[PDB]
């Protein structure tokens, strides 16, 4: 039972070892900079327990890391498990996947779901056990046999899950976040191991300060213009490479004055490394690594080429490459402004707000902290469900019958109570 | 619960209002526990309805791992949602929040 | 944060490109310490504007030369266009 | 300029049909109000 405790302990106190890993990783990696070049060596500044508590502190990150995984493991993944067994139930119910559907080749989460339904304990969460025989018994007629078929079919040698096991693997493994805490330890081991890339784990500031979703809001935004925009800046500096290869072959040293054994721009290939590496890191310009023009019947050629070419490609589009990448981070704002003030103007529930229900004094605070408050409908569905089923009143077995029903009209749409009145 | 029921479905009253500012503290008792919320019950007209609140739920909602959730549900609904799944979205969210909000308590 | 990656790994593979010396006649400079590859990133290759690609060895002639220009082009345009430009795109904002 | 007028084409569309040409705020109430708008009532290739 110690175990018991143990787990529930990691469960109870799982928002704090993420702070904590962070902290130690980096406070190692504060240190981890004391290096120089003998192969790698650190040398003693102060206080002389620098590679002892690197060891102490590596062995630790490591123990904290696996100690996170098993304490996340104990968590959330009943919800995620839960969230999984309802939908697939209640696809099965009211659409019956499995008795018509069949579902395509794309989305392949229902496909891994299928290999679920012939265990022993399959909704073995969901608040239930029933729900299984009710859709095999409902369905079993006139799609028989095959239903009914599949709906009934220490020591410990056999006797324990297998498939609904595998299959909680398989839901498990395709996780956001537990495949990132995975890769995660697989880092602190191997970091262990070469303690040069143990300072990865400072990309777990992208759940920094305030911004614990910054992992959805930069997959939400990618623009996917910039691909297409790197691809065109791609083909003018190619198109450029092709024009100058083909006429300017000769205003290319890489060496100094010709004394050197000179290097003039040839290989096509080089050439368009060149002109990236160079002339879009160059900032003035390609104009810059170049010969001079003085002197040469290709003079007034080579200036308009130069001049209008490049100030056409550095300036317009590495600054709308800016543009668009800085006009992302405007919509992160944007976004995370107008949840907040149009929720803090207008409730969920009224859905109008205070315009004519502004007139009270503390009106919409009243609203929401009287009124619905959203989670006196969650209290409220603890409490109709908790009861028994012969001891409603009126409206309470009314909303019960219209919850079990899924018809979903007994939320006060457009108007409410106070407004009501008149 | 009755003396609520009383004064919210007849207010403006002369009758009532002595009495009902009279020997109070229950109501200050018991001002964490009813909950109140509004629906329409098939009778086309808003009917506030008055239950009981578990002292094992506030606790158990207003701490850490369930309020987490609050936020990103929240954010999830605000952010897109269509004008007819808000309320099936919503109670998923509410079957599924019991569901942690009883593995949470187990804790 | 970034910086900091950045010279965790230039320090651990590129231990020759580095040369604050001339032509290395003179009693060349590598800078193989750690603390001062540091100082030396954020003094210069931040204050560059330029990019990091200039006070740098040319990679004429190298089995890294590849690797070093993907690192050099992607890496610091990636970092000073975006990281420096978003810096002045918020102190530009508050005076909006 | 561009991204403006390829915004303001598909968010007025989508809110406002050709035909009413006053849209989802009176006709707001019903459920799927719009969506049903679009496809039983005009649908504009039914007059074609
Ligand atoms: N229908 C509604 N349901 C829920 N919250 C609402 C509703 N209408 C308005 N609100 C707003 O939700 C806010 C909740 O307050 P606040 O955000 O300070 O506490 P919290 O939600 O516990 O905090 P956090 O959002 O950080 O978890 C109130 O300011 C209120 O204006
Ligand atoms: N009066 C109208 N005539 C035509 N379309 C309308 C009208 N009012 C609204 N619409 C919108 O036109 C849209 C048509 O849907 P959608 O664009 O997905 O299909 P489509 O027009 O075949 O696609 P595409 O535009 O890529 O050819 C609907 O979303 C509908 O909201
Ligand atoms: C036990 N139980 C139920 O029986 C139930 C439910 N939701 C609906 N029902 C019917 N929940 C959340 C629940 O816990
Ligand atoms: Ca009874
Ligand atoms: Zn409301
Ligand atoms: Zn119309």
């Amino acid at each position: 039972a110690y175990q018991q405790k143990l787990l529930n302990y990691f469960a109870r106190n799982f928002y704090n070892m993420r702070m904590l890993a962070l902290f130690v990783a980096f406070a190692i990696n504060f240190i981890l900079l004391f290096y120089k070049v003998s192969v790698h060596y650190v040398l003693e500044e102060s206080s002389g327990y620098m590679e002892p508590t690197l060891r102490i502190l590596a062995i630790l990150h490591t123990v904290i890391s696996f100690f996170c995984i098993i304490g996340y493991y104990c968590l959330k993944v009943p919800l995620v498990i839960f969230k999984r067994e309802k939908e697939v139930a209640r696809k099965l119910e009211f659409d019956g996947l499995y008795i018509t559907e069949q579902p395509s080749e794309d989305d392949i989460k229902g496909q891994w779901d299928r290999l679920v339904i012939n265990t022993q304990s399959f909704p073995n969460n969901y608040w239930d056990k029933f729900v299984k025989r009710k859709v095999m018994d409902k369905y079993g007629e006139f799609y028989g046999r095959d239903r009914i078929s599949e709906l009934l079919g220490s020591a410990v040698l056999n006797s324990i899950d297998v498939k609904y096991q595998m299959w909680k693997l398989g839901v498990v493994f395709t996780d956001n976040s537990f495949l990132y805490l995975a890769w995660y330890m697989t880092m602190s081991v191997l970091g262990h191991y070469n303690n040069f890339f143990f300072a990865a784990h400072l990309l777990d500031i992208a759940m920094g300060f305030k911004t614990l979703r910054t992992i959805l809001s930069s997959v939400t935004h990618n623009g996917k213009q910039l691909v297409l925009t790197v691809g065109l800046l791609a083909v003018v500096v190619y198109l450029y490479t092709v024009v100058a290869f083909n006429f300017f072959r000769k205003f290319y040293n890489k060496s100094e004055d010709g004394d050197t054994p000179d290097m003039k721009c040839d290989d096509m290939l080089t050439c368009y490394m060149f002109h990236m590496y160079v002339g879009v890191r160059a900032g003035g310009g390609i104009g810059d690594e170049i010969e001079d023009p003085a002197g040469d019947e290709y003079e007034i050629y080579r200036i308009i080429f130069d001049i209008t070419f490049f100030f056409f490609v550095i300036v317009i589009l590495l600054a709308i490459i800016q543009g668009l990448i800085i006009d992302a981070f405007g919509e992160l704002r944007d976004q995370q402004e107008q949840v907040k003030e149009d929720m803090e103007t207008k409730c969920f529930i009224c859905g109008i707000g205070n315009d004519y229900f502004d007139t009270v004094p503390h009106g919409f605070e009243t609203h929401t902290l009287q009124e619905h408050n959203l989670a006196n409908y969650l209290f409220f569905l603890m409490y109709l469900i908790n009861k028994d089923e012969t001891e409603h009143t009126g409206q309470e077995s009314y909303v019960w019958k219209m919850y079990q029903e899924r018809c979903w009209e007994f939320f006060p749409a457009g108007d409410c109570f106070r407004k009501q009145y008149e | 619960v009755l003396l609520t029921n009383l004064s919210e479905h007849m207010p403006n009253d002369t009758r009532l209002q002595t009495f009902l500012e009279l020997a109070e503290s229950v109501l200050n008792y018991f001002q964490p526990f009813l909950g109140r919320i509004e629906i329409m019950g098939s009778a086309k007209r808003i009917e506030r309805v008055y239950f009981e609140i578990s002292e094992s739920s506030r606790t158990q909602w207003e701490k850490p791992q369930v309020k987490e959730s609050k936020r990103q549900f929240i954010f999830d609904v605000v952010n897109e949602g269509g004008e007819k799944e808000k309320m099936e979205l919503f109670v998923n969210f509410c079957e599924d929040t019991i569901f942690e909000m009883q593995l949470a308590a187990q804790i």
